[PDB]
Parts: structure tokens; sequence; C-alpha cells
């Protein structure tokens, strides 16, 4: 069958360790993936598929679920390492932990503070979905322990703190017994002797070694003969995993821009020679590879990903044309561009405006709010921004400012949105993917693989022309509809059975090239 | 921590907590209204109402089981709602009995179970149980 080996990493030096982030410090770096795009295709068009997880992800159930691949079967390196036997999830309530009798609780709007006899004992934090994610433990206003919880309902891991620094992290089994301990100072991983039955080697120098061990053992002893492996091109070298694949197996190597935009073409040579099939989500990267490596040009193909969590857009069920205007707040504010949008919305009273801000902290949202208030006050009239619903019955306005933290946030916002505007120099990539997926037109300042000029959206020369673009889709129904058509028959030939078909045909075509010598 | 493992779903304002696994109640609640609600998701991010119900798989089939006794006998109903990703409903099943089998729809992103009400005077509640069936 088909095996997928995703590249689902952390952002630290320990890349095999997924980040643990409280629900509030959460921010949007791209979580949708070429892998997830592909696996979803296999689940409709019901085909057999399995997932091979090499990374430590205590919260992977909610992750898979949120990403619409919860029903996928997976083998997990760290599930073997920790002897997690059942996928049964028990959603933990605080009430059943339990604590000492004297523990009193205080409910921050962000977390829960447990004090015992007045002294700070613990912080209980939550993850984006609301399950207990991790708990910090305190000994005399000093952090000593950090329990990381599994979303299946047990303590997956403990980090120990010396002098307020990470010294050591041991990985429990669901019963609480440590199975391996990892030392986090420059430095190894030790196996608990009681469980030597399950580890060949009694000690490992770097964590990826124990990882590489358990993975390869699965691929050799558990893979049904002549299978197919889709490997997400990991940031560095793919030898780690490619050189673990069966003798008789097809391998597909998959390149996703968000992940592999920066990679030197020279180190790709090894892995690109091995792979039967190559996939890029960017046309010009396909071309970059076809020129530098002309001997393997034939096996590299373009495939555009699409998030199918997005229902098609229900903007026809609205009298008001809603405009989603994206602002990247890592770039500070651009008064000219904010004003050209604000001015368009003032003029056309049949439009509403959501200003979607990403990469922003609480206080930066206020900056966007004040700048909008200011610009409106100095150059326009705020009264022209009062919504029909409110002034045909007489406060509420045609514009508001939303913090886009999730991708889910954006998916909701896009449901009744009629037009997307992004005036950044680098337009939020997930929004482009989400835009074409939901079949909404997009105005950008730079060209892309998701937006085709005068078909899918408008590619502006300067923001001076913003109204010409905006009108093209907001005025009338014809153009906006020729664009839903174009977008739909592009969602079609990139998420059908048709795509896997094209893969099998491309695998046969790669053999017929080998015979030529 | 010890964590207190169990696969049953507990309760978590005459609502008296005589035990983690048993809750008393006296009526205050109109016939047709909700006495209690469990959800597999957060209503909003800040919310101190944390999910109780486990993630389910689409297309699969499950058994929802009440373990409780209602003083006016067959008085408390058991509603089951499936919502999509947009928070719009998908489907809803109500059951007079104490056991129910449903198949988790393929549009469902989350689900809630409520205890509704006929003329309910009092009940003792122990738990809910969900397990996969065929």
């Amino acid at each position: 069958m088909y095996y997928f080996i995703p590249s689902w990493s952390g952002s630290g030096k320990r890349v095999w360790h997924r980040d643990i982030i409280p629900w509030y410090r959460s921010m949007q770096r791209l979580e949708f993936d070429d892998t997830i795009h592909q696996i979803r295709i296999f689940h409709s068009e019901n085909l057999p598929v399995k997932l091979l997880l090499q990374a430590y992800m205590p919260h992977a159930r909610y992750f898979l679920h949120r990403q619409d691949i919860f029903e996928t079967e997976y083998y997990s390196v760290f599930d073997e390492i920790q002897a997690v036997e059942s996928n049964d999830m028990q959603v933990l309530q605080i009430k059943d932990l339990e604590w000492e009798d004297d523990c009193e609780f205080i409910y921050t709007p962000f977390l829960i503070i447990v004090r015992r006899q007045g002294q700070l004992y613990a912080h209980v934090e939550f993850g984006v979905e609301g399950f207990i994610s991790f708990i910090k433990f305190f000994k005399d206003d000093q952090l000593e322990k950090l329990n990381i919880f599994d979303d299946r309902g047990f303590v997956s891991s403990i980090v120990y703190y010396e002098d307020g620094q990470e010294v050591c992290q041991d990985y429990l089994n669901p019963n609480g017994d440590w199975r391996i301990r990892e030392y986090l100072k420059f430095s190894h991983v030790v196996v608990n002797p009681v469980f030597s039955r399950d580890f060949d080697k009694l000690e490992y120098e770097c964590m990826p070694d124990l990882i590489l061990e358990k993975l390869g053992y699965y691929i050799s002893h558990n893979v049904e003969e002549d299978s197919r492996f889709v490997v997400a091109a990991q940031p560095f070298t793919n030898q780690g995993v490619l050189d673990l694949l069966p003798q008789h197996s097809h391998s597909i190597l998959s390149f996703f821009h968000e992940r592999n935009q920066a990679s030197n073409i020279e180190n790709l040579k090894a892995d690109l020679e091995y792979a039967d099939l190559v996939l890029t989500d960017r046309m010009d990267f396909k071309e970059t590879l076809q020129n530098y490596f002309p001997l393997q040009a034939e096996k590299i193909h373009y495939l555009s990903p699409f998030d199918t969590r997005l229902q098609l857009g229900k903007s026809q069920q609205r009298h008001e044309s809603k405009i989603f205007y994206q602002i990247d707040l890592s770039e500070l504010l651009n008064d000219y561009a904010i004003f050209k949008v604000l001015f368009y919305v003032a003029q056309h009273p049949d439009t509403e405006l959501v200003i979607g801000v990403y990469n922003a902290w609480q206080e930066g949202i206020k900056q966007v709010e004040n700048k909008v208030e200011e610009l409106i006050s100095d150059y326009l009239d705020l009264k022209d921004f009062i919504k029909k619903s409110f002034k045909n019955n007489q406060l509420e306005y045609r514009f508001r400012i939303r913090n886009i933290t999730d991708e889910l946030s954006l998916i909701q916002e896009l449901d009744d949105t009629r037009l997307i505007i992004d005036l950044s120099q680098q337009p939020n990539l997930y929004t482009q993917i989400a835009g074409i997926s939901a079949g909404i037109p997009q105005i950008n300042l730079v060209a892309s693989d998701y937006v085709t000029h005068l078909q899918n959206g408008y590619i502006l020369d300067s923001i001076s022309q913003l109204a010409v673009a905006a009108d093209y889709y907001l005025q009338g129904l014809k153009n906006w509809n020729q664009a839903l058509i174009y977008s739909i028959e592009k969602i079609k030939l990139n998420t059908g059975h048709q795509v896997i078909k094209r893969w099998e045909k491309w695998l046969k075509e790669a053999i017929d090239e080998k015979v030529d010598k | 921590m010890k964590i207190q493992k169990h696969k049953e779903i507990y309760w978590g304002s005459t609502i008296i907590f005589h035990s983690p696994d048993q809750v008393y109640f006296e009526n205050l609640i109109a016939s047709g209204q909700t006495i209690h609600e469990w959800s597999s998701s957060w209503n909003y991010q800040g919310d101190r109402q944390v999910p109780s119900l486990p993630l389910l798989k689409r297309g699969r089939s499950y058994s929802l089981t009440r373990d409780m006794t209602s003083y006016p006998s067959e008085s408390v109903f058991l509603k089951l709602i499936f919502f999509d990703r947009y928070n719009r409903e998908v489907s809803n099943h109500v059951e007079r009995s104490d056991k129910m089998t449903f198949t988790y729809p393929e549009e469902a992103y989350s689900y809630k179970v409520q205890l509704l009400s006929a003329g309910v005077e009092s009940f003792e509640f122990h738990c809910l149980r969900i397990e996969e069936i065929l």
C-alpha cells in the first residue's frame, strides 16, 4: 500500500520534538501540508494508507483531527518507545488528577494557578482545543518540573529544571514508569534497565539514533512487499530515511515550498537520484530542478495542494459583499495601503470589511485599531461606516479587526467572504491556499501559483490601482462567477482519484525511461 | 501526579456531588430544556468549560450509554448533536432509553450530548459510556 513519512517538526534544535504552546501564545505558521493534502486524497477515493510518524507529538490526536486525517492509521516511533498500547482517549478533567487537600485554585483568564498554603505550587495550562496540555510545578518560586500531557489522557513526559534551566527530560509509559531519559546539556539518552527487552542498545548518543532504529525496524519487518513510500523532503538530507526503504518499493519524494523554499540544490543530488518520483508545489522549483539536474528532469512533476477543509463559499447568500483584508503585523503598518482599502469601503456602502491581522500580539491589534480610527477620523466620516442593520433601525460598524491566530479562524472568516485582499510583499501563503480552496477571488501585489490574473483574482501593479481590481470582482456577477468556475476545475484536477491515477501513470513512465540506456 | 484512569465520562443548582461517580439532583428546569451538556470541543478559546467527550472517527459506529436512574422513571432524555467545522448543526438524535447507537457522520467535526427533560423530579447520575461498536 501507501506509506507516508511526514516532516512534522519542532522549531528548536531538537527537531524531532514538536513545540508545546499554550492556547493564547498560539500563532499562525503553516500547519497544513503537502502530506496532509495527499493523505486526504487517499481517504476519499477510499484507498488503503498508513502514516509513519518519527517525531514526538503528545498532542497528535487533536492535530490529526483538526487537519481532517484523524481516521488515518499510523505507526509512531515515540509510541513504541513509550509503550503506549491503546489509542483510547480519556479527556482529563482537572478534578481527577488529583492534588493535595490544601491546594486552592485561582482561575486566570489564561491559565489556572494552584497555590498551597499561600505559596505558588503549579500552573495548569491548556492547548488550543482545551485539553490539559502541560503543567508547570514550583518549589519556592522556582520552576522545577514540567509535566507534558498526552492528549489521550496521561503524563507523556517530564522536564526537570536545575537552577531554572532544562537539565533533563524522561519519557514515561502510560503507567508512569520512565522508559528513556534524555539529557539536555551539551548530552545523550539512556534506557531504563527494567525495559531493556524493547531496546537493542542500552544507551544512545543522539535521540535521532533511537528514532532511526525503531523506524527502520518497522519498514523491514512490517511493510507489505512492494509498497509505496511518500517522503516529505526534510530540511536537510533525506538519506536518513531513504536508505531504509525496501529493495522492491517505489519511493515518492515530495517538496513543499513553505518547508523547502531554502535548500541548496547541490545536496539534493543524492536524494533526487534515488527517488522514483518527484513532486513540487511550485512550478519554478520544478524548473529549477529540471535545469540543474537534467538527467532526472522527467521524474519531477508539479502538483498544487488544496485545503479541502474549506467548504465552497457561501457569499451568494449575502447582500453585503464582505472583504477580507490581510495584514501581516510583522511588517508594521502601511498607512497608504490601509487607507486605500478603508476608502474603497467608505465609497461602496454595500460592502463590509474584516481586517485580518496575523503575526500580532494583543497590543499590536490595538495599533491597527487606532490607526483605522485615526485614518477614518481625519479623512472620512465614521458615520458612513455604520451598518444598515443598525442605522435602518436607529453602535455597530461595517468594518472590524480580527486577530487571525488559527487556520481554523481564517476558515470561518472565509465562509461568507466575497473578496480577499493581501497587499503585503509576501502574501500569507495559507490565505492563498485557503482562498482558491473556498473559491474566492484574490488581489495580490505579486504573482503566484494560486492566483491567475483576471481569472482567479487580480495582480496589482501598485496599490494605486486597488479599486480597478476590487471592482472587477465586486461589480456584477459575471466575473466573480467565471472565477468560481476556474477555481473549481482547479480544485478538481488536484484532489480527485485523478491525482493518484497520475501518480501510478508517472511511476510506469519512470520505468519505461530506465529501459532506455 | 497519579491521573486517576477511567474510561467512563463523569459529571464535572441543587446539583449535589456526593461522589465523583455519583451526583444528586432535584428540580427549576422546564420540560424540554437542558439539564446538562458535554462537548468534544471548546465553545470559545478563553472558556473554563473544557471538553469532556473523546474524539470520534468519521463513518464509524458507537454506543452511548447512560448510567443513571430518574425518580419519575422515563423522564430524562438524551440528546446527541453533531456539528461541523463552521459550528452549524449536522444532525441530532434523541433517545428515551438508556442506550443508543449512532454512526458518527462524515461531516461531523465535533459533537455534544445533553440530558434533556420530561417532568423530572430527581435523578442520581453515575456516568456516560462511549465505545466503538459494529
